């Protein structure tokens, strides 16, 4: 069991990158819109 | 795997925080040494 606890910890490991590859893509996903509507912001501010 | 997220969450907060912190100290020694050239550009535009 203390063997399949390290395969456990090594799927925990997997588990943390998957949890890290979905935060990464929140992450991009959130700093796109959030660039797109800040550049849109500072387009309409500029032409205004 | 939620515990992890919110320690490095809470780690990324605590790094903002000292960064708040140390550039709010940094804003206000900017502001004390701006201060006397907002003056000085006053009495120059009174002498012109």
């Amino acid at each position: 069991h203390q063997l399949n606890e390290i395969r456990k910890k090594y799927t925990m490991r997997k588990s943390t990158i998957e949890t890290l590859r979905e935060k990464l893509d929140q992450l991009k996903r959130e700093a796109r819109k959030d660039v797109s509507q800040k550049i849109k912001d500072i387009d309409d501010q500029i032409q205004q | 795997s939620k515990i992890n997220e919110r320690k490095n969450q809470e780690q990324a907060i605590a790094s903002y925080e000292a960064a708040k912190e140390e550039l709010g100290l940094k804003i206000e020694q900017i502001a004390q040494e701006a201060q006397p050239i907002k003056e000085q550009y006053d009495s120059t535009k009174l002498a012109l």
